[PDB]
């Protein structure tokens, strides 16, 4: 299988620097032209930049709102692609994807393969872990966890280590007046067994809260 | 000009 | 700098029926030397990266079900999903690769399932004791598995209607039963939460003849 796995996303202040990585497997890394495409929350896809094969001189091209501040490089020996962001602005806040075409059919601007994406938050605000509060208790009960006052996004929530997945709803975080995020996660039926596994990686918060009546 | 994406 | 345009912005089609998405390029993408349209389509499910569906305007990517079809030429293109399933709910993007860099995309078109009206189940949660000891109280109201998305939530403290101390968010459309869920949180100071006694969440929706209230005391 083809795998594009990205890392290095997180919080960074305006004017700072941050390097995203993209580790590739399942195809010839050295014959691929790699792209970075980003997506601001609730907005569209915008191509950031591109690097050609080293055989083609490792040429890099960048989109206008990003030229002069962003740098793309490749390490064919490690099958790792880099996106190096400098002079960061709040409008650079987005999910960043690495993406490439299958080199065996010579796809250089047809985007066969995408990574899962990593979120970059450009803010002067500071990291804060969440507080996790239970939500307790036709013929259906509701229970859950409330994940309050954290920054930045994201939080990953799972139920029972985790799966239990049926009847679960994890809601989009809401940005409160405080400038911190709050979300909730819920499940169902009158039974019993229910642990919510909350995790906020920017703050190394990793909490398992047991919801009981 | 011609597009970059080659077509086999 | 080819600009890609898409229409409509949103689409609700019944299960098994046909969804049609349009894409326009600010200049031709056809290229007369061969007769190939340099245009692709991507499907982005919620919380996932785009997945390539179609390229060269009508070449279906490997593994993509045949209910997905692409057509058009020059500046006008169409993606057709002939027998729409619940798993096909996503935002679909077109992309030109005619004038190489930059790669440019359209604004996307959201495709959702049209479905029988479903009334919401309603649940209300008082604040935890874990939160009250910290000077704020969050009462949550859950509107579960309803359709369509439009719902109104009204908080009442001692039968006094509230305005601007709740916040809500809505799940994207469920990939199985095609329903939505909504979560509303009213946040008060521990002082103001204790000054009052009854906490009501009132819900209005097409599927309810009269509003639904769920309440508690303390």
């Amino acid at each position: 299988e083809v795998q594009l796995v990205e890392s290095g996303g997180g919080l960074v202040k305006p004017g700072g620097s941050l390097r995203l990585s993209c580790a590739a497997s399942g195809f010839t890394f050295s014959n691929a032209w790699f792209n970075w495409v980003r997506q601001a929350p609730g907005k569209g896809l915008e191509w950031v930049g591109r690097i050609k094969t080293n055989t083609d001189g490792g040429t890099t091209d960048y989109a206008a709102p990003v030229k002069g501040r962003f740098t793309i490089s490749r390490d064919d020996s490690k099958n790792t692609l880099y996106l190096q962001m400098n002079s960061l602005k709040t409008e650079d806040t987005a999910v960043y994807y690495c993406t490439t075409g299958e080199p065996l059919v010579n796809h250089i601007t047809i985007l066969d393969y995408w990574g899962q994406g990593t979120l970059v938050t450009v803010s002067s605000a500071s990291t804060k872990g969440p507080s996790v509060f239970p939500l307790a208790p036709g013929g259906t009960a509701a229970l859950g966890c409330l994940v309050k006052d954290y920054f930045p996004e994201p939080v990953t929530v799972s139920w029972n280590s985790g799966a239990l997945t049926s009847g679960v709803h994890t809601f989009p975080a809401v940005l409160q007046s405080s400038g911190l995020y709050s979300l909730s996660s819920v499940v169902t039926v009158p039974s019993s067994t229910y642990i919510c596994n909350v995790n906020h990686k920017p703050s190394n918060t990793k909490v398992d809260k047991k919801v009981e009546p | 000009l011609q597009p970059e994406q080659p077509f086999p | 700098d080819i600009v890609m345009t898409q229409s409509p912005d949103s689409l609700a089609v019944s299960l098994g029926e046909r969804a049609t998405i349009n894409c326009k390029s600010s200049q031709s993408v056809l290229y007369s030397s061969n007769n190939k349209n340099y245009l692709a389509w991507y499907q982005q499910k919620p919380g996932q990266p785009p997945k390539l569906l179609i390229y060269w305007a009508s070449t279906r990517e490997s593994g993509v079900p045949d209910r997905f079809s692409g057509s058009g030429s020059g500046t006008d293109f169409t993606l057709t999903i002939s027998s729409l399933q619940a798993e096909d709910v996503a935002v679909y993007y077109c992309q030109q690769y005619y004038r190489t860099p930059p790669l440019t995309f359209g604004g996307g078109t959201k495709v959702e399932i049209k479905r029988t009206v479903a009334a919401p189940s309603v649940f209300i949660f008082p604040p935890s004791d874990e939160q009250l000891k910290s000077g704020t109280a969050s009462v949550v109201c859950l509107l579960n598995n309803f359709y369509p998305r439009e719902a109104k939530v009204q908080w009442k403290v001692d039968n006094a209607l509230q305005s601007g101390n709740s916040q809500e968010s809505v799940t994207e459309q469920d990939s199985k039963d095609s329903t939505y869920s909504l979560s509303s949180t009213l946040t008060l100071s521990k002082a103001d939460y204790e000054k009052h006694k009854v906490y009501a969440c009132e819900v209005t929706h097409q599927g309810l003849s009269s509003p639904v209230t769920k309440s508690f005391n303390r």
